[PDB]
């Protein structure tokens, strides 16, 4: 513990947060935050359980070294930084929060399980430097390009659904999964997670693959672009504006104008031991 | 507790007409009052001879286009329809009946049958589908235009009607299960034998326009609902409206887009009845016309035989899949209604045995009846009613027996919840939260610790207590709310077993909310279970040598 207190002091000063405090005074089973309480006390923390308690500073968590449970979401932090020296991390859930800053977390080496659904969170690439997660949740965030996620080889449980994901190549590697959560996104083509012959849990339901504008025409033809896992072209399920599938090719006949057109696709897949529905809708707006 | 009303006898067909609800009962027919069910007006239809018979009802149509009145067809007197005229804003009863060769007055059969009606062209028209064998005219497939006389029907040409030859009419039958008008088209859904001579039966969906009494773009096409392969040949109910968002853009659907909510069930060794084995599937109408717009088909064998307008027929079924995931495999549904509030689409379901309960739709997966109860111990008919309205929450009349119930689209409150998770599963209109011991609404909360997003787990054994050594063993956590609230659901996603120091591996495709199995191996430790919310303890088990 390179933190810590040296003389006894009441909660209500170590902690600022209004609301953190009030959780430690409970857990501790103290009486009241202006109770005073010791390093020692401190250090007798394992876990912390504060969901939705409206906590917007954990300030004073860095004299808690032996914490390795962290439950916080439903609150309205922002700033990780007083938890980049707790050595003895391990699970940290932080939903519905605003942390976009991963940054801190570069020497949790003892990390397992992360979870920041629900946050914002755009760039990830902070996660380059925790190889050793085996647990991950990043699910409904604005995540686009999840090239970081090479490295993490020793995920079993990854959580990405909700996001804007098109390209799941990074992906292939990542052998040692066996849940993969893949809904919500602009999934394409299956034929990177060809090699997953771990898996147990699968899902891929309600894409939302969009096209680049093209001019209108009065017979339009636009070509299938989704893809099984292994390259053939699935086979689309219905098609709008009463238009045709003479593969590999979707057909239109528009007499008149329209912003767009669009097929939804349905394709039951199985990868290893998982069986999925790869589902979802492909756009095509017009000019 | 909610509004019923119970007949003399049993009630056969229901309409709601400008805040009037009318019954079609066996000799009676009643005029309850929407806001309480209760019985303003009625009618003795009565006891009609000719020997004496029952009249049972067979149909209501009310029609405003000339003069505000009510259509009813009994099954007595070959199945002849009356006028019930109303005085005003609101007893003066006529009736339809005039060489035999044909009988237009005689509208229904006594064996079962289904009547649309819309005025095309300055004419009332009735579109009727009648089950029938051997003995002296009444058509199985019809479209007889009323004068404006107003005293009778009339049929125009030939094509007016398409009916079964002679030689199979007894042999092989068609109930008219229900029908409805759509897309500028009219539609009948039946159960029919597959062929001509074949022992298995059918569910079968059946198009045509009408022009003067056209019946020209005439076509039958099978329908078929099965499991993930196991078929549900026999539709028993079917409703059909509009998709909540939801569920639309699953299926590729717009929010104007009807809809086919169809139950069908497992039919018992070549026959037409019915297992207590039950599926539902979703067919959206522009779904289907569009194969009815392609070119593999057969000349309608029930009318011409093995050998200007064609009467067709499709020679493969069009098939989806149950949108309960095998929910309902082992019940039989027999009554269905279909209702939007949110992105949400609900459906109302009925029990051969008297069930209502109310069930949130989705392509994504089942979820757990947040209705589910018993009206009376007499199956639920398929008949319904379904009024609701922004500003307004909605009803549905429900008909089981002599009895009809008004059963309120918002469920029935938060109360018969029995944990965490089942009170948290609910949907959101519903508005309920746990406090701590008990699952109830908001402002009515003991201890302020209401929440709807947040259980925690308990654990209530282990199978097996110990375990030997390398042994990686099966272990079976049995207790409570094992799983996580994301989005508006719940699953084992976050869910984590620890078995001291070390993890515990979960196999997910194998668990539930309830129930945690996982392998074990490589004492006396305790277990740590968390759902990604809270922990809960077990200090038992053991890794023992034999």
């Amino acid at each position: 513990a390179m933190e810590t207190i040296t003389v006894p002091t009441p909660i209500k000063q170590i902690f600022s947060d209004d609301a953190f405090a009030e959780t430690i005074k409970d857990n501790l089973k103290k009486k009241s935050v202006t109770d005073a309480v010791t390093q020692n006390e401190l250090n007798s923390i394992d876990q912390i359980i504060a969901n939705n308690s409206d906590i917007k500073s954990v300030q004073g968590i860095q004299y808690l070294p032996n914490v390795t449970k962290l439950f916080l979401n439903g609150n309205k932090l922002t700033d990780i930084k007083p938890l980049a020296n707790l050595k003895n991390l391990g699970w940290l859930f932080l939903d519905e929060n605003k942390v976009k800053d991963l940054s801190s977390l570069k020497d949790l080496k003892k990390l397992k399980s992360l979870s920041l659904e629900h946050n914002g969170i755009s760039d990830i690439n902070g996660l380059v430097h925790l190889p050793q997660l085996e647990s991950l949740y990043l699910g409904n965030n604005k995540i686009t390009d999840i090239t970081v996620l090479s490295r993490l080889t020793k995920l079993d449980t990854l959580s990405l659904e909700d996001n804007q994901i098109s390209d799941i190549v990074p992906l292939a590697g990542l052998t040692k999964l066996q849940n993969l959560y893949l809904s919500k996104n602009h999934i394409s083509d299956l034929r990177a997670l060809a090699g997953l012959k771990n898996l147990d849990v699968l899902e891929l339901f309600s894409q939302e693959c969009l096209n680049k504008p093209i001019n209108h025409q009065s017979n339009l033809v636009v070509p299938n672009t989704v893809k099984n896992t292994d390259g053939s072209l699935v086979t689309p399920e219905i098609i709008s504006d009463d238009g045709d599938y003479e593969k590999p090719n979707v057909k239109w006949h528009l007499p008149e104008f329209t912003n767009e057109v669009s097929f939804i696709f349905y394709q039951p897949v199985t990868i290893g031991k998982a069986k999925a529905r790869f589902h979802g809708r492909v756009t095509q707006p017009l000019k | 507790q909610l509004p019923n009303f119970t007949a003399e006898t049993p009630i056969q067909n229901v309409i709601l007409h400008e805040h009037h609800i009318f019954l079609g009962a066996t000799n009676y027919i009643y005029v309850l009052n929407e806001e309480d069910l209760q019985k303003v007006a009625e009618y003795k239809t009565g006891p009609v001879l000719e020997v004496w018979k029952d009249n049972i009802n067979m149909a209501l149509v009310v029609d405003t286009y000339y003069d505000d009145q009510l259509i009813s067809c009994g099954s007595v007197n070959r199945g002849t329809c009356q006028r019930h005229v109303f005085p005003h804003n609101h007893s003066e009863v006529h009736c339809i009946f005039s060489e035999p060769s044909q009988c237009p007055d005689c509208v229904v059969s006594a064996l079962g049958a289904k009547v649309l009606s819309s005025v095309k062209d300055r004419f009332i028209n009735f579109f009727v589908g009648n089950t029938i064998n051997s003995s002296y005219p009444l058509h199985s497939i019809s479209v007889r235009r009323l004068k404006e006389t107003k005293d009778g029907f009339m049929f125009l040409t030939d094509q007016s009607y398409i009916d079964v030859l002679p030689e199979f009419r007894d042999s092989y039958p068609i109930k008219y299960v229900h029908a409805f008008e759509s897309n500028n088209f009219i539609y009948f859904l039946t159960v029919q034998r597959e062929t001509l001579d074949a022992q298995t039966f059918h569910t079968r969906i059946i198009r045509f326009c009408s022009i003067n009494s056209g019946l020209h773009s005439y076509m039958e096409m099978p329908l078929e609902c099965i499991l993930t392969k196991e078929v549900f040949n026999i539709l028993q109910a079917a409703y059909v409206s509009k998709p909540g968002a939801q569920l639309a853009r699953q299926i590729g659907a717009s929010l104007n887009d009807d809809i086919l909510f169809a139950v069908f069930a497992q039919s018992k060794p070549d026959s037409a009845e019915p297992m207590d084995r039950s599926a539902m599937c979703a067919f959206p109408i522009k779904y289907v016309n569009d194969f009815f717009n392609k070119i593999n088909v057969r000349c309608l064998q029930h009318f011409y035989g093995p050998n200007d307008e064609y009467r067709t027929e499709f020679t493969t079924a069009l098939q989806r899949v149950d949108l309960f995931m095998g929910q309902f495999s082992e019940v039989l549904l027999t009554s269905i209604s279909t209702f939007i509030k949110g992105d949400l689409t609900i459906a109302n379901l009925g029990t051969s045995e008297g069930r209502f309960m109310q069930v949130v739709v989705s392509r994504s997966g089942p979820s757990t009846p947040h209705v589910n109860f018993l009206l009376d111990s007499h199956p639920v008919s398929p008949e319904v009613i379904v009024e609701h309205t922004l500003n307004q929450n909605g009803y549905t009349l429900v008909i089981t027996g002599k009895k009809i119930t008004k059963i309120p689209l918002n469920g029935l409150g938060c109360r018969h919840f029995q944990s965490c998770s089942q009170c948290l599963s609910a949907p959101p209109f519903v508005q309920c939260g746990w406090c701590h011991d008990k699952c109830v609404r908001s402002e009515e909360c003991l201890s302020g610790t209401w929440t709807q997003q947040i259980c925690l787990p308990a654990i209530y054994k282990v199978f097996p207590n110990s375990a030997p050594l390398e042994g990686g063993t099966r272990l079976t956590i049995c207790g409570w709310d094992f799983g996580f609230r994301r989005n508006n659901k719940f699953d084992l996603k976050k869910t984590r077993v620890l078995l001291g120091n070390e993890s515990c591996t979960l196999t997910l495709s194998e668990s539930t909310m309830n129930t945690l199995k996982c392998t074990v191996g490589p004492f006396n430790m305790s277990i740590i279970i968390s759902n990604g919310h809270g922990t809960t303890q077990y200090s038992t088990f053991s890794y023992v040598d034999p």
